[PDB]
């Protein structure tokens, strides 16, 4: 069902549509759109479960 | 459709003004400082007729 | 009056023209024409009023009336120099 | 031949739009200049934010420059310098303005919930009047081809249908755009054609709109107000005084926000001038345009759409709307620690020297300079500040009939601030009346309490006739007295009684007042024996005076003592012959009631002195043998632990439903904590032998612990049954019972486990009191808001309908009675006798003719008596209707304030309720209060008819109902949940149950009637305070339900316009104003209409009173709109501005200045 009602239909769709969620204004590019969700939850610079 | 029919639908009357709940069932861009207030003026205060201002709006 | 002031409102209904009343009386009596009826007896204005009330002098009615003849006799008895004004501007 | 051109008195005050032109009447001058105050020299620049010239000077009387100095030249302008030389608090009142390039729209006729200038020009908010202002989407300004009038175009199409025809349908973009755009609307023309078209073969599918733009156009027309106001061309500047820059302590300057916001819209607005004459390209220009509206926008009122920031703090900017949308500090006044002052009398208190001395400072100077001693002002002064003994006893001349009124902080009600007569205490602190220590429900934990000096004579006269501690006897919540003697006092009178044999005793018999040389004499006890002696009473009956009675009693000592205390009236005796616990209370309110006030007074000053003497003089104390723990305690526990161990057992081979044992279980140690209880309590009440001539007899326990129980004095039995019995019970935070109460007691050792156990208790205990605490000021607030804008008026008008007063009953099944709901009302008319008579028409039931209504038996339970809820009145309470419940005898004087003493009485109790078929607590007063349908509400038959099946289940559907007779029917609709109550065929009344279920307040008031929902709601609320014990009057809730019932709604055609809701004010006023003023066929008829506490009081007639509580920046700009004008005769908006209250000590004031306004 959650499938049902996901827009997104690849990985570059996804990641856009995230960092229009995430930052709201500036149109989303390929290098934004990927370093944004790479520094959310896979970088120690910007995440740390210590 | 959507918006009128969720924000009818659920918000009868959400008991404790349950604000943090239809702002995420919204398009466009989020986090802005501007429809915040189109909201907290339209649950209470001109009750029943006000939520019927708010859609023709 | 000292507590109540209570036995003076029977004399004039509603607590609040009381006070109105009680206060034109005392304000009478602390700046201008002083001049009690009931003793003294080393109390404030503000009582003084009161006891004149229960005692059963200077009412509403009363003070309007003697303001009336004090007019009267402010006016009546000091006519010769407004009148000489009157002329003034024909 | 008046016309007055001054600053003299108003009777009202205007709200409106204000022209360019207008704003530029108040202007002194324009600011064209960004700078404030000089780098160097820190003067004021030339045409700044503080300019001289233009607002006013720095000094008081010196110019800029200084050509001028002195008083020579205060009405001549300087040379160098146009400055004004007058005052320096000219430029606290001085305006100005800047005059803008391109015009602005104003941020709330702009965007303020409904688009004012939208819905005044029919066109979407944030949609189409935003991206047609912000340089976007050009729009159109009327059209006689193709193009309509107000349609939205873009460039393309701008282009294209100018190239089409153009050159005759011209229409720019942005806020010019917008401003020829309300230019050009009619709103004559629009307001005859609307009402056409708005009329023309339409059902209820339009007749929304049409009715509501209607409704708005016409009071925009009428309001006198233009449409080219709404966005503004030239923006005013407010005064540098309210927004200085002021240096602080070595340099740092401190300065507003609003300096940064007429910077920044000074800077912008500069920019736009400078780039409309130099080149213009479009961009730049437009852009600068949308920054000039960003700085506007963000000046008026910042809101509101990502806050302006900068000034180097990370928070928003404080915008004109932020300093007017959302505690008033006096002189002469001061605060302390109170203590307690047995030897005051209840028209004193304790008020310290040095504290006196500082508060009556210009008292004492003119008290000083009048009698001689200092020769003058400053030598009084000086006198004074070196405390020269002399200056000590002048004090004691000052203060000696100028009482000082008395504050504690938590204000629930009218006995919260009570003045009494300063009496000088070596100390510094503040001593208070013991008697007067339950009203302002102080404790002397470390509680601290302020003063006030009421400096007007007539405010003096206000606080010794009114808010005097003597004039307070009574409650004015409750018939009741309220300055009841307390613990101490009540035990020692207590102690005073307590008839005890033997001992010291026999019937020596003496009269009266002998008795005391026989207690101090010793010989004889004083709790014996009984005793005899002769007693001079005192009665009166009919003709009044007073008739002797001697006679012999078997009194006590003590009886025979304190009834030297009693005064001349009295039935005697037996008012002492009972004992000191509730009737304490009642022997002072008897005393009250059959005396009146001064000798009521004494006999409290006697009674709290003979209480603390006695009291002292018995030494009851509290050691650890004084809680006798019973025998049966572990033979108890052990019995109610083995039944459990049966059930344990029954549990572990089944048998009982295991699943519920839990209950069953705490029905058990509950059983056993009221074994223990009443074992407790049956051995601690009575026990004693004595020993009386020839011994062996039993009384009641003289255990100290019992004595403070058995008389008040904080003694409850729960607390000693947790002292010497046990705690029962213990609540577990899941909201559930441990079945494992605590069997130990305090007299006892308490384990670590039941203590962390009961630490929960302790916590949610003190958690709930300060929620409760809150919530109840909460409502409180609500309720006074709603309320304080009648007053009892128009003394007493005509009527007799009004609410059947009847006992209230739950002993239909419960056996329940109190009769005591009918005092001090005025009757409706002769409400009839077992026989003929009796009873007049306006007769407001005595204390004593109330007890006449029991020499009519028992049969006679039902008298109709007028209310606030009923009566003919217009705009207050008629003063029969109400009653007399005061700390007065007699009925409330007129031109009293009964709506905030009503809802103070009502949210006073609040901090005792406990919040949770049955809700019970504050919030279901709350609830009542706010006219909200239940969770399931039932439903009722409209119209009595026939009950048949109208289609099972044929929409939709669900069942329907259809009850029909006589003519016409109806279709309620059933939604199958929730059964029914009648079958088909069988018929109904009109508002018959057929649901059986919580009721709604709306269908009672709608169907049943007021006097029903009325009843509804006091029979209710009620019902929840006497679970929690707490006495108030039914009177105040009639009170708030009155004008809780304001507004209603007509229903056919007149003179007002039909869907109108409107309140039965203007509506009586003008349906009596219409059937004999030209025909009755041009008004129709109203309906009552419920609404809540919150729904009334969002309607009032002054925008300022609406402006204090509810959203000022919408009150305030839709008041804006329509020329409205306060005028003026509320309470709160009458207090805001500084002038007399239209209530109380004024109110002859307002009538007088009422009536006065009928000339012009
Ligand atoms: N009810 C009443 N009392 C008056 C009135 N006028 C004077 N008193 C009483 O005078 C008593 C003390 O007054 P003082 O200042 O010592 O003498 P004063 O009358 O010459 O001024 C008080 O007694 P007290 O009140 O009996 O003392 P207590 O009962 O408070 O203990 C006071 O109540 C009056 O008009 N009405
Ligand atoms: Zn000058
Ligand atoms: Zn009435």
């Amino acid at each position: 069902e959650t499938l049902r009602v996901d827009p997104t239909n690849d990985r570059l769709s996804a990641l856009v549509e995230i960092y229009r969620m995430m930052r709201p204004g500036e149109p989303p590019t390929r290098e934004a759109a990927e370093s944004l969700f790479e520094n959310l939850f896979f970088s120690e610079d910007r995440y740390d479960l210590s | 459709q959507s918006q009128l029919k969720l924000l009818v639908t659920r918000g009868k009357e959400q008991g404790y003004l349950t604000y943090a709940e239809v702002n995420d069932h919204l398009p466009e861009d989020i986090v802005d400082s501007d429809q915040i207030e189109d909201i907290i003026q339209m649950i209470n205060d001109m009750g029943i007729q006000v939520m019927e201002e708010a859609p023709d709006a | 009056a000292r507590v109540t002031v209570q036995d003076a409102v029977e004399k004039i209904g509603n607590r609040f023209d009381l006070v109105l009343v009680a206060a034109r009386r005392a304000r009478q009596m602390q700046v201008g024409g002083k001049d009690p009826l009931v003793p003294e007896e080393n109390d404030k204005t503000t009582v003084i009023a009161l006891r004149e009330i229960e005692e059963g002098l200077i009412n509403n009615q009363i003070l309007d009336v003697r303001e009336r003849q004090e007019q009267q006799e402010q006016e009546a008895a000091e006519l010769q120099a407004v009148t000489a004004i009157a002329e003034g501007r024909r | 031949l008046k016309a007055q051109t001054k600053t003299e008195e108003f009777d009202a005050i205007k709200i409106a739009l204000a022209s360019p032109d207008m704003i530029r009447s108040w202007s002194f001058g324009e600011v064209k200049k960004p700078e404030t105050i000089n780098y160097r020299t820190f003067k004021p620049e030339r045409d700044g934010l503080f300019c001289a010239r233009i607002f006013g000077p720095v000094k008081d009387y010196e110019c800029l420059c200084g050509k001028y100095k002195r008083l020579k030249h205060r009405g001549v302008i300087c040379e160098k310098c146009g400055v004004e030389v007058t005052q320096t608090k000219v430029r606290r009142e001085r305006m100005g303005h800047i005059e803008l390039a391109s015009p602005t729209a104003h941020i709330w006729f702009l965007k303020s919930l409904p688009s004012r200038i939208g819905l005044l020009l029919d066109m979407p908010l944030r949609d189409i009047e935003r991206v047609l202002y912000f340089e976007s989407y050009v729009v159109i300004e009327g059209g006689m081809t193709n193009l309509e009038r107000q349609q939205i175009l873009t460039e393309e199409q701008y282009l294209d249908a100018l190239e089409e025809f153009g050159d005759e349908f011209d229409a720019k973009m942005g806020a010019e755009a917008i401003q020829a755009l309300l230019k050009s609307m009619d709103l004559e023309q629009e307001c005859e054609q609307l009402r056409e078209e708005l009329n023309e073969t339409n059902s209820e599918t339009k007749r929304k709109k049409l009715t509501k733009r209607i409704k708005l156009l016409e009071a925009f027309v009428q309001s006198g107000n233009k449409p080219e106001w709404m966005i503004l061309t030239v923006l005013p500047v407010l005064p540098p005084d309210l927004r200085p820059l002021v240096p602080l302590d070595g340099g740092r300057f401190a300065t507003s926000d609003l300096n940064d916001l007429y910077r920044r819209v000074i800077n912008r607005n500069n920019r736009l001038k400078r780039l409309l004459d130099l080149a213009a390209p479009d961009i730049i220009v437009r852009n600068e345009k949308r920054m000039l509206q960003e700085a506007v926008d963000a000046l008026l009122d910042n809101g509101r759409r990502g806050r302006a920031i900068t000034g180097s703090n990370k928070r928003p900017l404080k915008s004109l709307a932020d300093m007017i949308k959302g505690g008033k500090r006096v002189d002469y006044s001061g605060r302390s620690v109170i203590t307690v002052g047995p030897y005051l009398r209840l028209h004193q208190c304790g008020l310290p020297k040095k504290m006196a001395l500082e508060l009556f400072k210009p008292f004492i100077y003119g008290k000083l300079e009048l009698r001689g001693l200092a020769t003058t002002i400053k030598a009084a002064k000086k006198m004074v500040e070196r405390e020269e003994a002399v200056v000590w006893d002048i004090l004691d001349e000052v203060i000696r009939e100028h009482p000082v009124l008395l504050n504690r902080a938590p204000t629930l009600h009218r006995l919260g601030i009570q003045a009494f007569e300063p009496v000088l205490i070596e100390g510094k602190a503040i001593q208070l009346h013991p008697l007067v220590c339950a009203a302002y429900n102080a404790d002397f934990d470390g509680d601290q309490m302020a003063v006030h000096v009421p400096l007007t004579l007539e405010a003096q006269l206000e606080a010794r006739a009114l808010m005097m501690s003597t004039n307070n006897i009574l409650s004015p919540a409750n018939g009741e007295p309220i300055i009841v003697p307390s613990q101490d006092v009540v035990l020692g009178l207590y102690y005073m009684t307590r008839d005890c044999v033997n001992a010291k005793g026999e019937g020596m018999v003496l009269t009266g007042p002998k008795e005391a040389e026989r207690l101090y004499r010793s010989g004889l006890a004083s709790l014996h024996a009984r005793v005899k002696v002769r007693i001079t009473e005192y009665e009166k009956d009919a003709n009044g005076e007073l008739v002797a009675k001697t006679s012999l009693k078997d009194t006590t000592v003590g009886r025979a003592i304190l009834w030297m205390i009693v005064p001349k009236g009295l039935p005697y005796s037996i008012v002492n012959q009972a004992l000191g616990k509730k009737a304490i209370s009642k022997m002072l309110n008897t005393c009250y009631r059959i005396l009146g006030l001064k000798p009521t007074v004494i006999f409290a000053d006697q009674i709290m002195y003979t209480g603390f003497a006695y009291a002292a003089r018995s030494g009851a104390s509290v050691g650890i043998d004084d809680m006798v723990i019973p025998e049966k305690k572990h033979e108890i526990i052990s019995e109610a632990e083995a039944e459990v161990a049966e059930i344990q057992e029954q549990f572990q081979s089944g048998l009982v439903t295991a699943g519920e044992r839990y209950n069953k279980v705490i029905d058990i140690w509950a059983a056993a904590n009221d074994r223990v209880s009443k074992a407790m309590m049956d051995n601690l009440q009575t026990e004693t032998v004595i020993n009386r001539d020839g011994q062996e007899e039993k009384q009641v326990s003289f255990n100290s612990i019992y004595m403070m129980a058995d008389s008040g004095a904080r003694g409850s039995a729960a607390q000693i049954r947790q002292l010497a019995g046990m705690r029962g019970l213990m609540a577990k935070p899941d909201g559930s019972i441990i079945e494992t109460p605590i069997t130990a007691n305090f007299r006892e050792g308490l384990n670590v486990l039941q203590y962390f156990i009961s630490t929960h208790g302790a916590r949610k205990g003190l958690a709930d009191t300060a929620l409760k605490t809150a919530n109840s000021g909460y409502l409180t607030r609500r309720l006074v808001d709603v309320a304080q804008d009648l007053v009892v008026t128009e003394d007493d008008c005509g009527t007799h309908e009004g609410i059947m007063m009847t006992p209230v009953i739950e002993g239909g099944d419960v056996k329940e009675p109190l009769r005591d709901r009918v005092l001090g009302r005025v009757t409706a008319e002769d409400v009839l006798k077992p026989g003929t008579a009796d009873i007049l028409v306006p007769r407001n039931t005595l204390l004593h003719e109330q007890w006449c209504d029991l020499l009519e038996e028992n049969s006679v339970d039902a008298v109709k008596v007028r209310s606030v809820v009923s009566c003919d009145t217009d705009f207050g309470v008629c003063a029969h209707c109400y009653g007399r419940d005061l700390a007065r005898g007699h009925i409330i004087n007129k031109g009293e304030a009964i709506g905030v003493i009503a809802a103070q009485s009502i949210g006073e109790p609040g901090t005792q309720l406990t919040m949770r078929d049955i809700t019970g607590g504050l919030p279901r007063v709350a609830d009542l209060f706010e006219a909200r349908r239940p969770k399931e509400p039932a439903i009722l038959a409209e119209i009595s008819g026939i009950v048949s099946f109208g289609k099972e289940t044929k929409g939709k559907r669900r069942l329907v109902i259809t009850p029909v007779d006589g003519s016409d029917p109806y279709e309620e609709m059933i939604p199958k949940w929730r059964q029914l109550n009648v079958f088909e065929g069988e018929r109904v009344e009109r508002g018959d149950v057929i649901s059986d279920g919580p009721e709604a307040p709306h269908d009672i008031l709608r169907l049943r009637g007021v006097h029903a929902v009325t009843r509804y709601i006091v029979n209710e609320v009620q019902d929840v305070y006497r679970l929690q014990g707490v006495k108030i009057n039914d009177k105040h809730i009639e009170v708030i339900v009155r004008q809780m019932l304001r507004k209603a709604t007509i229903v056919n055609a007149g003179s007002s316009d039909f869907l109108e809701g409107e309140q039965v004010e203007y509506s009586r006023v003008k349906i009596a104003n219409r059937e004999l003023e030209a025909n009755g066929k041009v008004g129709a008829t109203y309906s009552r209409d419920l609404l809540g506490i919150t729904k009334a009081s969002l309607a009032t007639e002054s925008f300022i009173s609406a402006a204090s509580f509810q959203e000022t920046t919408r009150v305030l700009t839709e008041a804006a709109v329509a020329g409205k004008r306060d005028e003026l005769r509320g309470l709160k908006e009458n207090v805001i501005v500084g002038r007399l209250i239209p209530a109380g000590t004024g109110y002859a004031y307002h009538q007088d200045r009422m009536r006065r306004r009928a000339a012009g």
